[PDB]
């Protein structure tokens, strides 16, 4: 993200979400996570797609 | 007067921007409150405005949506394009 | 832990020299003839005229009722020399093509025997080329020597 | 490898072999322009690159926002103000070895304790 | 592995060592091509010394390269196993010679019977690529698991 | 409770200081990866090993 | 609180979806990992700011994988079929000499490494020498509608000042700058082929062109107002032909721009092209 | 019958900026033994820089297949730019930057 | 003071000076009045011109050029 | 997103006609062994010349970006491993207030 600096390798900068759901997170957490969500939802949705085929 | 710059996804390659002023800016705890990260940067260029902007439309609609999970903000964000309202007075 | 709605009550409450002349020789002589400039691509650093030795030689080598298209001027009329000039001798050969951007704002200060200069405005400038220092060529011989 | 250009003609010099005197050329096969050997080299592979890893580097480096600070000193002028950024060569096999410019002398000192 | 060979790890390197593909391009750190026309004597101040050894008509043209000693250790190898596998390659069209594990510095050089370069040049793909120092094809990264 | 949250910073805390010295001898070229991966896979699977080993 | 921001088509309400499209006039590298004999490909989609709408795409393409020896670089041309090496363009654009192309090419004299990879173009560079043997290796080469050589020479030369990079400008004498920028991708792409340089990424947002209202009308009214002057004429020609009167009223006809824009902003499609860039407005609440 | 006069002649090739050159389409040089400026008559002065030193492989001819009547005037001598109540100059280029459209 | 820095709350008074300004929508009404105002008079002024070839045993010609364009 | 638009698009001439007032050396007048260390500068991806002090320039332009003179809707980048100066005026690009 533009808000590091550059080649930083620190697990938080790398997508670490070291707050929790009781306390929110931080907006680079929230992003992350985003992100993880589209992810699952393509990934269960393309996994859903082939199965039919499958199936059939 | 110079005060507040338009930045697209070009310029935001070469720009250090910095998410809340009053606490990245200046120069240094309940443990309710969610752990940030630190002002070792200095070079901060830019500066948000305030980050609940990223949000779109139906997002901004959703309450405390940090400690909600995302999926669930996408549900939602879908669900509010069909609920019952008023849409104009004429 | 609320919003603030009450904004308006509280801001409502709340609120050694040497000088040398300059001249513009008269428009008779810019009637007369026209200045270009000359620009060599052969890395030799001389080359100059007098090396180019004798005799200097530059010069330039039924349908119904329809459509047409259009153009305009000053592009049809540098359309239209599309022949490039040459100097030789009868040999070195040196053959020039336009440069067009090099046009803008090029003013010539030409020294004459006094202090002062002459200033002309300069009208075009060509990059002129040196042709032929091998000699060879071949054109279908080429193509079929490309063909290995 | 690092080849020389023809006079007037410019083009490249290819190597040609002298087998009267037995010494190698260098030559040019449009005119007649053939000069001395000053080596034998002639090609050179290298299949192993490890150079391109510090590319890049500018006088003005040191007006980079987006780059870090650290506060290592340097080996010469000992300026604990310098930037620091790892390789510019983009491989797979490519270490985290980070490069140390520093702000003052503008040498580039590396932080590797294996190799120097 | 063998029911008797179990439970060994030297057993498996010398397996590994026997199947795992390997190849002349991945010890070579560099080479390069020199003009050298005496077949016997060599400009190179260095190389002397091999010249010195490895000797007690042919072309001027002198190909050389460099290996990298990890590589020789990580894969298994011996210069002169090296150099009996390009001898049998190429047969005796192509002179070779390689400079011993002892050097600090590996060197290897190989001369034959238009320019002489380009030949050289074929050669070297020919080197590097299809020349298989041991090991069965289509097999890579052997990793040892219990 | 309060001595649960600060073990769990205590631990997160931990797993930092890790991250933090395999990152300087990665940076430092103190570290061959194993056969099989290079050394930023190995860095990568040491970090993310650590911080999934922290989270649980 | 009505926003507005929508048409009004038939007593429907209907809004124009923000279209997505990709840049231009940007120096893109690409890597093949297919079995082809291109390992990188040097794409740039050229095109004017406005007018024409140009869609000509210049490609600087490497041959030969890595491993094998003689990877030449020969870049395709439009109206030209097979491709053409571009030492031979620079031949072809005024720069006779190798050691400028090499000048042009790589800017720093101290890298061997790009330079040992440009030799087998300077060897077939060196096989056509003449910048009028290559002005007649590209008339010959592609475009067989010259038939005369004499024509074919000057069209291709043509060629070489309008279609060839449509960008910049497209009059004549502009081959130097031309050349300084042919030399620029093919440093982009030796320099990509060098390892030293990622990837270009298309997923970059910075890199994507957005569309609303305003250049989908511009298209739409451009092709329907040269439809409209092409009709104008076709009865200029009628009237004149036919020797009779003429009328104001039967040679601009308005139906051409109405049924036009209605019909575009009307139907789905924006003339299938596109599709679904005009959808009615939801009116089930505010945020909807 | 192309003759070449002199080619001794030296000229010096200026480039001006835009207004001064369009006003040109006369003032006294001032040679300062590596500095040389521009008295113009009213108005400003002029430093002009030794852009290029060396300037070999460029002339200067003027014209009176198809030969045509051609004449050699001089060699080119020196490679010069003219550089610049700076504040009016400065304005007017800020000023320039105001063009609309109907 | 006037010269005191800003905190966070603050912040939110500036996002509405931002859509007192734009509005919610503002990219179409600018995109589309840029076009009304400015695209009608480029495609119109980039290809008005168009002129008939007359032939006759003298030649002669007709030309039809579009100016400045009128909304209502 | 809330405060993100759409551009619309200026003219690159004034900027164009300003860089050559500076000292900006045209593109056909380059030469890269008498100037090595020139930063190019590129106009909507187009190559119009170099110039050897892109810092100045660099600051000039951005002055003057922030008085209001230049449209904020061009977005200018300097890369300064790549040595390059992207100017984008071109309409459809996406922006956010910062
Ligand atoms: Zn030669
Ligand atoms: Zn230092």
């Amino acid at each position: 993200l533009p808000h590091f600096s550059k080649d930083d390798y620190s697990p938080e900068s790398k997508g670490f979400v070291e707050n929790s759901y009781l306390r929110g997170l931080t907006p680079q957490e929230f992003f992350f996570h985003a992100m993880g969500g589209r992810e699952g939802l393509i990934d269960t949705a393309v996994k859903t797609a082939e199965t039919g085929y499958i199936q059939r | 007067e110079g005060l507040v710059e338009y930045i697209d996804a070009e310029e935001e390659e070469s720009i250090l921007i910095a998410m809340q002023p009053e606490d990245l800016e200046p120069a240094e705890v309940d443990p309710a409150k969610r752990i940030r990260v630190s002002h070792h940067a200095t070079t901060f260029t830019h500066c948000e405005i305030h980050p609940s902007m990223i949000l779109g439309v139906a997002a901004s609609i959703i309450p405390f949506p940090d400690h909600n999970q995302s999926p669930r903000n996408t549900y939602q964000s879908a669900m509010g394009k069909q609920a019952m309202g008023v849409f104009l007075t004429n | 832990f609320i919003k603030r709605d009450r904004m308006r009550r509280n801001f409502l409450r709340m609120r050694e020299y040497n000088e040398f002349p300059l001249r513009a020789i008269p428009k008779e002589d810019l009637e007369n003839m026209r200045t270009h400039l000359l620009k060599f691509q052969s890395k030799k650093k001389i080359n100059p005229v007098t090396d180019f030795h004798l005799p200097v030689r530059l010069h330039r080598k039924r349908k119904t009722r329809q459509l047409k298209v259009l153009d305009e001027n000053a592009k049809k009329l540098r359309f239209e020399e599309f022949y490039p000039w040459v100097m030789e001798d009868f040999y070195n050969t040196w053959v020039g093509s336009y440069e067009a951007g090099n046009s803008d704002s090029y003013v010539l200060l030409s020294v004459e025997d006094d202090g002062s200069f002459t200033m002309i405005p300069a009208d075009k400038v060509y990059k002129f080329t040196a042709r032929n220092k091998y000699a060879t060529l071949t054109i279908d011989e080429a193509e079929k020597r490309m063909d290995k | 490898t690092t080849f020389r250009f023809c006079r007037d003609c410019n083009n490249m010099l290819y190597p040609r072999e002298d087998k009267e005197n037995n010494r190698l050329l260098f030559e040019c096969r449009t005119c007649s322009y053939v000069e001395e050997a000053g080596s034998p080299l002639v090609y050179r592979h290298e299949l192993i690159t490890n150079i391109g890893e510090t590319a890049g580097v500018v006088q003005d480096i040191g007006s980079d926002p987006t780059l870090p600070r650290s506060d290592r000193e340097c080996p010469k002028c000992h300026s604990r103000e310098n930037v620091f950024f790892q390789s510019q060569q983009r491989r797979k096999d490519t270490s985290m070895v980070l490069f140390f410019v520093c702000l003052s002398c503008s040498h580039i000192f590396t932080s590797d304790q294996k190799n120097k | 592995l063998e029911p008797g060979h179990a439970a060994d790890q030297e057993q498996a390197k010398l397996i590994r060592s026997a199947i795992e593909h390997t190849t002349l391009k991945s010890v070579t750190i560099a080479s390069e091509i020199y003009y050298d026309p005496d077949p016997r004597s060599t400009v190179i101040p260095e190389d002397e010394e091999i010249i010195q050894l490895h000797f007690s008509q042919q072309s001027p043209w002198l190909l050389r390269l460099e290996l990298d000693r990890a590589a020789m250790n990580d894969k298994d190898l011996t210069m002169g196993q090296v150099g009996e596998r390009i001898k049998q390659t190429f047969k005796n069209d192509l002179f070779v010679i390689w400079s011993e594990d002892n050097d600090e510095k590996l060197i290897i050089r190989c001369r034959v019977v238009a320019e002489e370069d380009h030949m050289l040049k074929k050669i070297e793909n020919t080197m590097l690529e299809n020349i298989t120092l041991r090991g069965v094809e289509n097999i890579e990264r052997v990793v040892m698991m219990k | 409770d309060g001595p649960t949250m600060r073990e769990i910073t205590e631990t997160i805390a931990e797993a930092k200081k890790k991250v933090l010295d395999v990152t300087k001898e990665a940076q430092a070229n103190l570290l061959t990866a194993k056969h099989g991966m290079t050394l930023r896979e190995s860095f990568e699977d040491n970090v993310v090993r650590f911080l999934n080993e922290a989270r649980d | 609180f009505d926003m507005g921001g929508y048409f009004i088509i038939n007593g429907s309400e209907k809004v124009l979806i923000a279209q997505e499209r990709s840049a231009g006039n940007i120096v893109q590298v690409f890597k093949k990992a297919a079995p082809s004999p291109i390992s990188h490909v040097a794409e740039i989609r050229s095109a004017l700011e406005k007018g024409s709408r140009f869609i000509s795409t210049l490609q600087v393409k490497l041959y030969g994988r890595e491993g094998s020896s003689a990877r030449t670089i020969k870049a395709t041309l439009p109206y030209i079929k097979q491709d053409i090496p571009i030492v031979i363009i620079f031949r072809a654009l005024g720069i006779i000499p190798d050691g400028e192309i090499l000048e042009h090419i790589c800017y720093d004299v101290n890298d061997w490494q790009m330079l040992e990879m440009l030799k087998p173009c300077v060897e077939d560079g060196f096989v056509i020498q003449d910048r009028e043997t290559a002005l007649d290796f590209i008339g010959r080469r592609g475009t067989a509608l010259g038939i005369k050589k004499e024509k074919r020479i000057q069209y291709a030369k043509d060629i070489l000042q309008k279609e060839f990079l449509p960008h910049i400008t497209q009059l004549e004498g502009f081959e130097s700058r031309k050349a300084f920028f042919l030399g620029y991708m093919i440093n982009r792409l030796l320099l990509c082929a060098l390892d030293r340089k990622d990837q270009d990424d298309r997923d970059h947002f910075g890199k994507k062109r957005l569309d609303l209202a305003g250049p989908l009308l511009a298209q739409l009214f451009k092709t329907l107002f040269k439809k409209l002057t092409k009709d104008i004429f076709r009865y200029m020609q009628r009237t004149v032909e036919e020797a009779h009167d003429f009328n104001m009223k039967l040679a601009i006809n308005a139906k051409t721009i109405t049924s036009g824009l209605k019909y575009a902003l009307a139907t789905g499609n924006w003339g299938s092209s596109r599709a679904g860039v005009s959808q009615v407005l939801n009116r089930y609440t505010y945020s909807s | 019958d192309l003759d070449l006069e002199r080619s001794n002649r030296q000229v010096w090739l200026v480039r001006l900026p835009m207004f001064l050159a369009e006003k040109w389409r006369l003032g006294k040089i001032r040679i300062n033994k590596s500095k040389i400026t521009l008295l113009l008559n009213e108005p400003h002065e002029y430093d002009l820089e030794l852009t290029k030193k060396v300037v070999e492989n460029e002339y200067v001819f003027t014209e009176q297949t198809i030969p045509k009547k051609t004449a050699i005037v001089g060699t080119v001598c020196h490679e010069c730019q003219v550089m610049p109540y700076h504040k009016i100059v400065e304005q007017r280029r800020n000023i320039v930057k105001l063009n609309n459209k109907e | 003071d006037e010269s005191a820095p800003i905190t966070a709350e603050d912040s939110w008074a500036v996002i509405s000076a931002f859509f007192r300004e734009k509005g919610l929508v503002s990219q179409q009404l600018d995109s589309f009045n840029q076009f009304v105002d400015y695209t009608l008079q480029d495609i119109i002024c980039e290809d008005s011109t168009l002129i008939l070839e007359q032939l006759a045993q003298i030649s002669r010609k007709y030309e039809i050029s579009f100016g400045k364009i009128y909304v209502t | 997103s809330l405060m993100s638009c759409i551009s619309v698009g200026t003219d690159p001439m004034p900027i164009i006609t300003f860089l050559s007032e500076w000292g900006m050396e045209p593109l056909e007048d380059y030469v890269p062994h008498q100037s090595p260390d020139a930063t190019r500068v590129f106009v909507n991806g187009v190559w119009h010349g170099v110039h050897r002090n892109p810092a100045r320039l660099m600051e000039t332009l951005r002055t003057l970006r922030r008085k209001g003179d230049i449209n904020p809707e061009v977005s200018m980048i300097r890369d300064i491993r790549e040595k390059e100066l992207k100017i984008f005026t071109d309409a459809g690009r996406v922006y956010r207030p910062l």
